[PDB]
Formats: structure tokens, C-alpha cells, sequence
């Protein structure tokens, strides 16, 4: 399962951001198909619930090579829900920058295991249980607000 | 509040006459990024449905050009120009611009012939058991209006004569009917059988024995 | 098995050592082999109290 | 194109699992929806699953008693339908929707799986045989369906004892009556008897 | 770091040695009198493990840390340090590679066929010395005249001979006139065999 | 792939500058430098050829790229005399040989001190003749002792009292009669 995680990180800037991929160290555009050659770490999409999206090929068959080969990409295409898959996705590109294609309210943010990694300036955020109705169906997930 | 209504519910058109099916909604299907998500489907008898239109005006591959879609917002229309004997069954309209995806009520589309009457005696394997059943058959006839009469020793019979009609065949636009008379073993031996058949294409009641 | 001590009273080499074996007869070859590799060829006695040998040149 | 599980008879209260296997043997970028059709009712959409990511979206009607699972390396999606009742007797289809979402419909459809909910016991079919024409009749079977193979297959008809019965004939020329041989191939999945 | 103590084993057997932020478990060995050899590397977060070529099909790194070495050889006799680095420099599927930061205290492994054996003491007749030879295993403490003489004492590091037995030399520089005036007795002590020897050296 | 460190031994007095070289047999910047005091575990000094590890004094600095890399110490301190290794972690982890740094001292000629075997050893069936080098500097010494493939060496570390070495070459053993050469800088004649 975890073999579908893109691992192409490169700490050229000597910042040490790959540490957050392992442990919670003190940190202190339309959705299209992206190549796994640039992605570093898990790719999360928010439906609004947080979901990980693994590496696939150009057709959609699952690949388990950690995003090594140039053929491995990420299937990031969805309409706006309920009919669509997700509203957007976030991930870290291989040199340590956060990319987007989680913000419910300008004050809150959908919490997920790597929320502090993608958004470092969200540490001093209390947690709130949020019920959200997207087309009649409810979603009980945790959000990180002020 | 969102309800899909198809009209007309039954559309009879003779072979070669343009037809139109309307599927009106109560809410606008324009969605967020445009592209009104209205899709038309066609389900034959014994086969699952298959999509012919996936966005009102867009035609699916493997579908004859004789199909077209029109309308915007609430009103919608699936118009056929050259109706063939292939276009038979029920037509649906599904929506995917509002959760959950719902389908339309359905529109059954249907389009002179003479029947060839047959009759089969019950087998000895059935007479050896508890009861027996004689079968009357009309093969390939149009229209569906038909009448059968079971005469055991020239006397009419009822209460045990059940019939069955097949789907309008997409090959030649014909029907088929099978009658069945179930009687006990003793009630079958007490007589020495003919099913009377009437039709429009015929000139007189044809009967086999 | 028992812990057998050994006392070496050679003219040049002096000291002690122990070993582990089943009986004093099986542990006797290991001492003569040890004393001969060091160049000590002497007279052997046996103390049955503390299970200890003694070689003197 | 997509395979599907055979027919089943489940007593009220139990659960039923229906498999759906794409012909490729592998999963691709598409949503695999589940649609059912009650006898004399319009098509009803139950749930949606993306086998690549594992997202499930159930309808509010079936929420709480349906479970659409997936098993990769096997390329077979399942549908756990618990707390069965009388109105659940229907044909169940698995449909392939686009990966981007729904709205654009379903490109491919499954063959269909007729699940029958009843408290009666399963009884196998009793078979009796019948230009010119040759017929082959099926009687006293429960539950539906029965597959028989210009050929005409007749729809079943309900009897008084609760059993079903259907017929199937075929018109053949009278020149090869004694030369050729005809055997009707009939299988009843709930009884699982090929005659 | 914290590691296991030194253990002596036989060829062909198996050893399991034990071993704060960390992203990988790196094992590095150092043969006595040689450079540094890199044994395999394991990552618990991902479950992957990359091993060296000569240690390909006989080493495993389970998850505290452990290192299993099967089918031992006489060459595996070395110190075994485990490294748990802190920050990784780059990942390239499915490992993350980086420098070696936090090293362990050390685990010495000795692989020999011979069992415990007492030392043989031979004189170095004249400087003079005592030759401690054919003993197993380590260590051995050599002292001269009950620790009286310490000036000029040279106790060379223990050498492992081809026969799996260690050898050691202990020499000392003394005036050439004290041959017939002073006594020289090198105290030898080998606790692995409870051996406490006092051998006297004589000139010529 | 193989790393080559030069020079082997580096004689330097406290306060002087040290410069090491790590020659690579192929292109790499992913190189690390480690020091290992005798008896201790290695300590990381420099990662990425340039960046200095946390808590490492400013004297330890490194540079280089490609095949040639250089470790430089500003002013040597008494706690800096140890063995130094360079390691590549960019592909397969490989280390270099030793680059020993010792305390510099005026050269000292070695001593012969030939030792024959003893009578107690001939009874065991083996023979060992020893050659003892005493209080010499520098460390560089190769023995072709002669006086007669089956020998070994043993050298002590630099003494804290006089900063001198000592070597003891022993031969395993084929014996004739009872009676009857070093290469060192200290003495002109071998
Ligand atoms: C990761 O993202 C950063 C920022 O989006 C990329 O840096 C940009 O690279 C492009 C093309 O080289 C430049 O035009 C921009 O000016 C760069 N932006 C900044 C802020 O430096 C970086 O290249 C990405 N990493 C990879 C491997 O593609
Ligand atoms: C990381 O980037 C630097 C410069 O951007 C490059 O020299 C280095 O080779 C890269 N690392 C990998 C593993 O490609
Ligand atoms: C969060 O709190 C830390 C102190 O723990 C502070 O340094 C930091 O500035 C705070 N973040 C923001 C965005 O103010």
C-alpha cells in the first residue's frame, strides 16, 4: 500500500524538510495530471475528507515503484463534488515547496497527518469537530482553526 | 424537489417516422463548470442499458447518427430522425448534475403480419408424473392483438389456460405467444384437443389439433 | 563437571590456571598439554580436596 | 464486458455479496457504480467506488446497510447488502463511470445479477421436451432466472404453487429433421444444475 | 548510543546484535586494522532495506533495532556500530539516503573455531620481554614485577594468528648491567581461563 | 567505486594547518568526513563536502567537487590527532582508508633488538623469531629483516610522554643451526 508513495525529494537548499516525512519535527490552477518525478511524500486530496492518492500510469493502472520511472503520474482530475471526486489536492514538490490544485473557511483548515508539513504556519491551531453537508451527505472530520 | 419526468411514456411510431422524447426537470442542470449533465440510455429486453448521449448534444461512439439531443436547463429532447426496427425497448434519461444521480421514468418505444400456428402434445415423461400440459404456439405475428381459445373435446376451456407474450423482436418487429393448459392426469385422460386462434392478418380462425 | 585448579611450580614459569571437564582423568590431559606447550615437564600430584593438580620440575 | 456474480436466493434478514470483474484483470482510472432495478421500477443508483483510491459514496436510501468493497490484485469489486427485505429483490448492475466523476453517465455496464429475496426453499427445474418447429419447455422452477440456448425465449409465468415456468422454441426446416440433433442448454444458477 | 556487548561465536552460526529522532537504521562494521565497511540499511517508516553485495543473502535487519547475520565467516570478526542519522538529504525510491550522524558505542564480534585456551608464555632473552602466544579469547593483562617497573614498558596490541589464536608481545627496556643483580618476572593474567602466570626471564 | 585518501600519515605539530585529500575514482556533491580517536566511535565532521555538522569547531572546514575533495583544519588542537575517513553516501556507501594525523616530533632512529625463539617453544613444535623496533619516529617503516609471507607486524600508538612509536614483527615457523634489516628514515644506512 505505502509503495505507491512518490519519493523523489532532494534537499538542495539544505533546509532539512524530509524530516517531516518521518516524524513531526518542529517546523517553526485546475487539478490536472502531475508527474511523480516532482512529488515528494504522500499526495492528499480533500473530498472534504482527507484521502491519499497513489501513483498510477498514464492509463490509470496502479504502480508500486515509489514514483521512480517517468511513466508514473498522479490521477488528479475531479469535478466539484458531490458528483466530483474532490475539491483540490496538496503535495510537496521534490525541492521542498508545497503545491496545490483544504481551506474551508479563511480561519479553518482540514486537518490531516501531514497538515503541519504542507502548511508550517498552522501549528498554533486548535482542533474543531466540523460537520459539513456536501449535497445532502454529512462529513464528520476534524479541522484546524484559530 | 428534483424529479425527472419523461413524456410521452409510450411513443408508437411506424417504421420510418421521426420521434421525440422529452425529459423535463424541476431544477437547472447547468452545474458549476457548465456542461449540462443529461444522458440518454437505451435498455433492450434481457440486456443492460447502454449510453447513447453523454452530454445532451454529444453523441457516443458506436451510435448511429439518427440520434440527436436538444434542450437546455429544464426542457430536454431526444429526437430520432430515421426510425429503424433496431430502435426498440425503453429509453431513459439520467441526471448527474445533482446528488444523487437519478434516472428517468422510462419511455417504451414500439413500432401487418400473419401467424403460423403450432401445437405440441405433452410428453410421456410428464404424463407419467402427476399432471400434464399441452402447448399452443403462434410464431412471429404482428400486431400484438391476438386471441386464443382452448377447446377440450370441442368445448371451451378457461381457468387453466395461461398465456405469455415475448418482447417485440428488434429483428423484424414481430411478437410471439405461448398458451399453456395445465390439467391433472385423470382430467386429461377423460378426453380425446385443439386451440382456436384469431388474428387480424388472417381471414378465418385458424385452428390446429 | 567441576572446576579443576592447577598449580605450576616450574623454575622459570610459575602461576595457576583452571579448566572445565567431566572428571579429573579427562581434565588431566588438558593440563599436561598446557604444561608441555609452555616447556614445563615435571612431576604431577593431585589434591582430592579442592580438585587441584600440581606439577614441579 | 464486465463479469458479474450469478443469481442468488437469500432469505430475509441475511446479506448478499455481488462481485464485478472487469475483463482486463486490472483496475484503471474509472468509477465503478452500482445500479439496481426493481421489478416494474426505474433504475436506482446505490453507490459509487473508485477502486484506485478507495472512496465510497452511498445513497441516502441505502446508507447504513450497504457496503461496496474492493480487492485489488483480484480486480473484483463487491457489494455487501445486509438487512435484506422483500423490496430488495431486483437485478443489480455494476457500471463504469468516468474517473473525473459522474454526470457523463456510465460507459460500460455489467451483465446483471438477479438477487431474489424469499422465505421459500430453492427448487430445481423439471424439464420436459416438445416448415416445422422444435420446442423445449421448462417448468416448476424457483426462483428466476433460467437461460435457454430465430430462436425465441419466452418470459416466465408465475403459477399457483409459487413455481415458475417458461418455454423456448425455434423454427427449423423440415428437411433436416432426422439428420441433425437438438439439445436445449438450460442452467438455473440458484439450483446450479445444467441440464 | 547503546549496543550489545562483545560476543564470540563459531563459523556458520548466527548472531543477533542490539542497537531521539531517526529515519533509518544503518549498520557499519570496522575490521581491526582496516577501514570502514558498510553493512545494510533499513528504514522502518517504509519497510525497505538495502544490503551490501557481499552481505546480500545472509543479513537481515528486523525492527529497538536488531541485526541478524547468518552463516558467519572468519572475516566477519570486527566491531559493529549502528548508525541512526537524523536528517535525510534525498529520497529516490524507495529509500532516503544521507550521512551517518549518531554512531553506536560499538559491538565487537569474534568468529573463530578454537574454544577457550590458556596462554603460552615464552621468554625474549636479551631489552627483554615475554611472548604471550596461543590464547583465546581476549583480553590479557601483562605486568612486570608486580607493577614495579613501568618505564620503557611496551605492550604491543594483540595479533590474531592464522590458527585462530591470538598472540601478544610485551617488551621493556632495561640497563644491560642489571642482568645478574635484578630479577624480572612478567605477571600474566587471563581471566577468560582463570590463568594468572608469573614467568621469570633470564639472560642468554 | 573506490575512494583514495592521501597522504597516509601526516606529521604535524599542534598549531599547524592540516590538509587532507579524498580522491574519487568516479564522479560524485555527497561526501562526508569522519574522525575516529583510538578506541572511540567515528564522529561526523562535514556533510555535503562543504556544510559543517552541528557542534563542530570552526577549524574543521571542507571543500571540493567532482573527483577531488579536501578537508582543511585551520589550527590543529591536541584533541584533533586521530584517524580521518571520507565516505560517499550519494550512491552506494563506500569509505576511504586511514588518514592518520599524529603529533610531530624530531626524528628518532629505531633499534634492532633481534630476539630468537626459546627452548620452551621448540618443545611445542613451533618457532617464532621476533624483531623489536623501539622509540622511533615517524611511523613509516617497512621490515625486510632477513637474518636467516609468514610474518606479521604490531605497532603501538603514539605515547603521550615522548610521542614515539614501537614495532614488533613476529615470524611463524624448517630450522637450520642455532645462529645467523629495516627501512626507516631515522638512519641513513638500512
Ligand atoms: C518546486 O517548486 C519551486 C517553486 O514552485 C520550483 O522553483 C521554480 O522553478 C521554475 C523553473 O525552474 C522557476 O521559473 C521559478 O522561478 C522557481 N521558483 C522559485 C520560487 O524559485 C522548483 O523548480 C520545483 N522543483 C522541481 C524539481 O521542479
Ligand atoms: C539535487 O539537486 C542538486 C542541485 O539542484 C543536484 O546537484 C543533485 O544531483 C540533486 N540530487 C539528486 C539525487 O538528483
Ligand atoms: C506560533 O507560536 C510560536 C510560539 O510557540 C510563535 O513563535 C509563532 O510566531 C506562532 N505563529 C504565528 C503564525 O504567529
Amino acid at each position: 500500500h505505502i509503495n505507491r508513495t512518490a519519493l523523489n525529494c532532494n534537499d538542495s537548499l539544505q533546509t532539512g524538510f524530509i524530516t517531516s516525512l518521518f516524524y513531526a519535527k518542529n517546523v517553526d490552477r485546475p487539478c490536472d495530471v502531475v508527474s511523480a518525478r516532482t512529488v515528494c511524500g504522500p499526495v492528499y486530496c480533500f473530498t472534504p475528507s482527507p484521502v491519499v492518492v497513489g501513483t498510477t500510469d498514464k492509463l490509470g493502472i496502479p504502480t508500486y515503484n515509489w514514483g521512480e520511472n517517468e511513466t508514473d503520474v498522479f490521477m488528479l482530475e475531479s469535478l466539484r463534488p458531490p458528483t466530483g471526486g474532490w475539491f483540490g489536492c496538496t503535495w510537496m514538490n521534490s525541492t521542498g515547496f508545497t503545491k496545490t490544485c483544504p481551506w474551508i473557511t479563511p480561519r479553518c483548515l482540514v486537518d490531516y497527518p501531514y497538515r503541519l508539513w504542507h502548511y508550517p504556519c498552522t501549528v498554533n491551531f486548535t482542533l474543531h469537530k466540523v460537520r459539513m453537508f456536501v449535497g445532502g451527505i454529512e462529513h464528520r472530520f476534524d479541522a484546524a482553526c484559530n | 424537489e428534483l424529479v425527472l419526468t419523461q413524456s410521452p411514456l409510450s411513443l408508437p411510431v411506424t417504421l420510418g417516422q421521426p420521434a421525440s422524447i422529452s425529459c423535463r426537470s424541476t431544477q437547472s442542470l447547468v452545474y458549476s463548470d457548465g456542461n449540462t449533465y443529461l444522458n440518454w440510455f437505451h435498455q433492450r429486453a434481457g440486456q443492460p442499458p447502454r449510453r447513447l448521449i453523454y452530454k445532451v448534444s454529444n453523441r457516443d461512439s458506436g451510435v448511429p447518427e439518427r440520434f440527436s439531443g436538444s434542450g437546455s436547463g429544464t426542457d430536454f429532447t431526444l429526437k430520432i430522425s430515421r426510425v429503424e426496427a433496431e430502435d426498440v425497448g425503453i429509453y431513459y434519461c439520467m441526471q448527474g448534475a445533482h446528488w444523487p444521480p437519478t434516472f428517468g421514468g422510462g419511455t417504451k418505444v414500439e413500432i401487418v403480419a400473419a401467424p403460423s400456428v403450432f401445437i405440441f402434445p405433452p410428453s410421456d415423461e410428464q404424463l407419467k408424473s402427476g399432471t400434464a400440459s399441452v402447448v399452443c404456439l403462434l410464431n412471429n405475428f404482428y400486431p400484438r392483438e391476438a386471441k386464443v381459445q382452448w377447446k377440450v373435446d370441442n368445448a371451451l376451456q378457461s381457468g387453466n389456460s395461461q398465456e405469455s407474450v415475448t418482447e417485440q423482436d428488434s429483428k423484424d418487429s414481430t411478437y410471439s405467444l405461448s398458451s399453456t393448459l395445465t390439467l391433472s392426469k385423470a382430467d386429461y385422460e377423460k378426453h380425446k384437443y385443439a386451440c382456436e386462434v384469431t388474428h387480424q392478418g388472417l381471414s378465418s380462425p385458424v385452428t390446429k389439433s | 563437571v567441576t572446576t579443576y585448579k592447577l598449580v605450576i611450580n616450574g623454575k622459570t614459569l610459575k602461576g595457576e590456571t583452571t579448566t572445565k571437564a567431566v572428571d579429573a582423568e579427562t581434565a588431566e590431559k588438558a593440563f599436561k598439554q598446557y604444561a608441555n606447550d609452555n616447556g614445563v615437564d615435571g612431576v604431577w600430584t593431585y589434591d582430592d580436596a579442592t580438585k587441584t593438580f600440581t606439577v614441579t620440575e | 464486458l464486465l463479469e458479474q456474480s450469478g443469481a442468488e436466493l437469500k432469505k430475509p434478514g441475511s446479506s448478499v455479496k455481488v462481485s464485478c470483474k472487469p475483463s482486463d484483470g486490472t483496475f484503471r482510472a474509472y468509477t465503478l457504480s452500482w445500479v439496481r432495478q426493481a421489478p416494474g421500477q426505474t433504475l436506482e443508483w446505490m453507490g459509487r467506488i473508485m477502486p484506485t483510491v478507495g472512496i465510497t459514496n452511498y445513497a441516502q436510501k441505502f446508507q447504513g446497510r450497504v457496503t461496496i468493497s474492493a480487492d485489488m490484485s483480484t480486480a473484483t469489486a463487491y457489494m455487501e447488502l445486509s438487512s435484506l427485505r422483500s423490496d430488495d429483490t431486483a437485478i443489480y448492475y455494476c457500471a463504469k463511470g468516468p474517473y473525473v466523476g459522474l454526470g457523463e453517465g456510465f460507459s460500460e455496464w455489467g451483465q446483471g445479477t438477479l438477487v431474489t429475496v424469499s422465505s421459500a426453499s430453492t427448487k430445481g427445474p423439471s424439464v420436459f421436451p416438445l416448415t416445422a418447429a422444435l420446442g423445449c419447455l421448462v417448468k416448476d422452477y424457483f426462483p428466476e432466472p433460467v437461460t435457454v440456448s430465430g430462436v425465441h425465449t419466452f418470459p416466465a409465468v408465475l403459477q399457483s404453487s409459487g413455481l415458475y415456468s417458461l418455454s423456448s422454441v425455434v423454427t427449423v426446416p423440415s428437411s433436416s429433421l432426422g439428420t441433425q440433433t437438438y439439445i436445449c442448454n438450460v442452467n438455473h444458477k440458484p439450483s446450479n444444475t445444467k441440464v
